[PDB]
């Protein structure tokens, strides 16, 4: 019954302000405090603070002063986390979580809200074929790849042979290089079916409505 | 502030086996009121953290019998008698005895399997990237185990620790191995200034690094 449904992903530029909602249900919204937690990519959970119930007081960790606010629209049992004057270090995922006073802990957590802060403008990726460079060679299998470079924002969807190829593939998380993202994906197939049987990566970027195919030819 | 230190960072286990992880506070968590506010949470890849144990040894509703929390003062332990696949993920301890509640850094419960050397492949800058004025050399070190691996890049026989971006996949669903991608990005001028480009992988499966190179 208890549900904490958070608002969708956010894309903002430094200096802007963001409002992340947390819609609660299945419980008496006015009897529990709402906590907010920040988690930077692959890092530990960090408690930002919370907003007491019947009283309406908010506590903030030292790291979250001046630009942060907690408030709620009880008539709709929703809690908000407002971040003004966005900084790059504000980029992370945010969690809303119910607090249970007697135990001094958060019990039910929201699904999480990802926040990206960047001055970069939408940009479709550049897709390059990664075929072997005339060295090494024989054995039972061959690895091929595709470099998806210079796109924004995330994400990108990579498939091989329209998704028919699945077991031999490894698509890696994107990394930021100067306001822009780059990811790579490898596929390993038996050396007998290639180039005999075509192998092509398909890169799609919704953000910019982009769909690109790149057949891997002996480069 | 209360520092919560968890160990290990990664705990490889075989499903069905027992698992035990530690959480230590820089200050005793025993409150003046007698309670010890040390809790545990399970965060699954992509999912919201889940409430597991409260006040040291009390199981939150719905939490399986196999989860047991113990310890006192500054030292705590969370034990899983028989690990199931649903238990894999990152465990976090959290204290709220001392103003400004703090979390431990986490312990990732992963799968143990036999050692596996990485499969390393190097790819020179594509022709269309070059034409466009760019030059990235990519190296794949795939399906290896354990997860600890270091990759070095040498340009004309000398190490380059710059222009390098690395990315790592999560443990593989069907074979429990790990994979890494490392790409050396350099200016086209630079690329056209050197001949040899090598990708060196160091893994416990070998006394000698695995080297993949090409000379343009
Ligand atoms: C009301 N309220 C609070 O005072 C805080 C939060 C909350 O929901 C949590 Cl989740 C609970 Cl409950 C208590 Cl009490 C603390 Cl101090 C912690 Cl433990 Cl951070």
């Amino acid at each position: 019954q208890i549900q904490l449904v958070q608002s969708g992903p956010e894309l903002k530029k430094p200096g802007e302000t963001v409002k992340i909602s947390c819609k609660a249900s299945g419980y008496m919204f006015t009897n529990y405090g709402m906590n907010w937690v920040k988690q930077a990519p692959g890092k530990a959970l960090k408690l930002m603070g919370w907003i007491n119930p019947y009283t309406g007081e908010s506590t903030f960790a030292d790291d979250f002063k001046g630009r942060f606010a907690f408030f709620l629209e009880t008539s709709a049992t929703t809690a908000y986390l407002q971040i003004n004057n966005l900084k790059n270090e504000d980029m992370a995922t945010y969690f809303c979580a119910r607090g249970t006073t007697i135990v001094r802990a958060m019990d039910y957590w929201g699904q999480g809200t990802s926040l990206t802060v960047s001055s970069a403008k939408t940009t479709p990726p550049s897709v390059y074929p990664l075929a072997p460079g005339s060295a090494a060679q024989t054995n039972s299998m061959v690895t091929l790849g595709c470099l998806v470079k210079g796109y924004f924002p995330e994400p990108v969807t990579v498939t091989w042979n329209s998704g028919s190829l699945s077991s031999g593939v490894h698509t890696f998380p994107a990394v930021l290089q100067s306001d822009l993202y780059t990811l790579s994906s490898s596929v390993t197939v038996p050396s007998s079916p290639r180039p005999s049987e075509t192998v092509t990566c398909n890169v799609a970027h919704p953000a910019s409505s982009t769909k690109v195919d790149k057949k891997i030819v002996p480069r | 502030e209360l520092v919560m230190t968890q160990t290990p960072l990664s705990l490889p286990v075989s499903l069905g086996d027992q698992a035990s992880i530690s959480c230590r506070s820089s200050q005793s968590l025993v409150h003046s009121n007698g309670n010890t506010y040390l809790h545990w949470y399970l965060q699954k890849p992509g999912q919201s953290p889940k409430f597991l144990i409260y006040k040291v040894s009390n199981r939150f509703s719905g939490v399986p019998d196999r989860f047991g929390g113990s310890g006192s003062g500054t030292d705590f332990i969370l034990k899983i008698s028989r690990v199931e696949a649903e238990d894999l993920g990152v465990y976090f301890c959290f204290q709220s005895t001392h103003f400004f509640p703090t979390f431990g850094g986490g312990t990732k419960l992963e799968i143990k399997s036999a050692d596996a050397a990485p499969t390393v492949s190097i790819f020179p800058p594509s022709s269309e990237q070059l034409t466009s004025g760019g030059a990235s050399v990519v190296c794949f070190l795939n399906n290896f185990y354990p997860k600890d691996i270091n990759v070095k890049w040498k340009i004309d026989g000398s190490e380059r620790q710059n222009g390098v971006l690395n990315s790592w996949t999560d443990q593989d669903s069907k074979d429990s191995t790990y994979s890494m991608s490392s790409t050396l990005t350099l200016t086209k001028d630079e690329y056209e200034r050197h001949n040899s480009y090598t990708c060196e992988a160091t893994h416990k499966t070998s006394t000698s690094p695995i080297v993949k190179s090409f000379n343009r």
